[PDB]
């Protein structure tokens, strides 16, 4: 099932590890335009998801069935693909070329049943796992090759999106570099539903603003409306008559 | 925070540094400099400054 909400003002992460202090700094780099179209995927018991330079996802179930994903070009034998599998100890990072599965999914806990063999497999990667009334937030984009995951863990409120600000935190890096066009996200299997959101990133152009301990409070998301130009052209968030 | 090392003043230049060993914030400063001035008298007068 398909349906459609707004994103509100969701989706702000640390461009970078510099400290500021009580500062106003404007950048210019790839986030998720304010109040655009996030698809909710609700109840889908069993699609494609392409991937972009950016994609988004936010859940708050606590089924468990939600993890790992799986990136690549053609996800055949022929091409190498890179899959990633968060279970409760650690986490799987392997490129390799296999025809996978009829469908691919966690045999509940058989990680056979999504890939069915393997080819040159030189790298191998072993993390700690990303897992450790609430929701969660994730990003995932690839640039030059580095990818780069931030994540931030908060109570939500009921079941649905709820609004407010929060910023996410860098976790992870790793510079594998592969030719990545499409993603899909892995359940692991009787019959039930799930619920997740799916956002697209652009490059735009912010206005964070930074407390006097160096957290990200607010920000400005500039060409969306006259007053929004304004303050960005002013590097203000507060403007007088005139 | 956690995560962050680097430091950076108003526009361009890093003002604060994490030590990479133990977890300490320290500042960094330029050295000194500045103009230097003579003040005297008319040579007609003296020779010393
Ligand atoms: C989403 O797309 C619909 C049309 O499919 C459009 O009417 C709407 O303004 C868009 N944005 C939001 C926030 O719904
Ligand atoms: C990468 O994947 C895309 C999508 O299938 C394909 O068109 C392209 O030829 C592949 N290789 C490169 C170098 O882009
Ligand atoms: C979870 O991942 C770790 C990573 O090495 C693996 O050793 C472990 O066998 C996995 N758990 C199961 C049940 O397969
Ligand atoms: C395996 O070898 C082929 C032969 O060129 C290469 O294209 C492919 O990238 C290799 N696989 C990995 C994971 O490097
Ligand atoms: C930053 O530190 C100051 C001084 O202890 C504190 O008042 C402020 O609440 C802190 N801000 C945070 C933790 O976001």
């Amino acid at each position: 099932t398909q349906s459609y909400t707004n994103s509100f003002t969701r989706g702000v992460y640390y461009p970078d590890k510099v400290f500021r202090s009580s500062v106003l700094h404007l950048t210019q780099d790839l986030f998720l335009p304010f109040f655009s179209n996030v698809t909710w995927f609700h109840a889908i018991s069993g699609p494609v998801l392409p991937f972009n330079d950016g994609v988004y996802f936010a859940s708050t179930e606590k089924s468990n069935i939600i993890r790992g994903w799986i990136f690549g070009t053609t996800l055949d034998s022929k091409t190498q693909s890179l899959l990633i599998v968060n279970n409760a100890t650690n986490v799987f990072i392997k490129v390799c070329e296999f025809q996978f599965c009829n469908d691919p999914f966690l045999d509940v806990e058989s990680e056979s049943g999504v890939y069915s063999s393997a080819n040159n497999c030189t790298f191998e990667y072993v993390s700690q796992p990303f897992l450790m009334k609430n929701l969660r937030e994730f990003v995932f984009k690839n640039i030059d090759g580095y990818f780069k995951i931030y994540s931030k863990h908060t109570p939500i409120i009921g079941r649905d999106f709820p609004q407010g600000f929060s910023a996410l935190e860098p976790l992870v890096d790793l510079p594998i570099g592969i030719n990545i066009t499409r993603f899909q996200t892995l359940l692991a299997l009787t019959a039930g539903a799930a619920d997740y959101y799916v956002g697209y990133l652009q490059p735009r152009t912010f206005l964070l603003k930074y407390n006097e301990n160096g957290t990200i409070t607010d920000a400005v998301d500039c060409a969306l409306d006259p007053l929004s130009e304004t303050k960005c052209t002013l590097k203000s968030f507060t403007v007088e008559k005139g | 925070l956690p995560f962050q090392q680097f430091g950076r003043d108003i526009v361009d230049t890093t003002d604060a540094v994490r030590d990479p060993q133990t977890l300490e914030i320290l500042d960094i400063t330029p050295c000194s400099f500045g103009g230097v001035s003579v003040i005297t008298p008319g040579t007609n007068t003296s020779n010393q400054v």
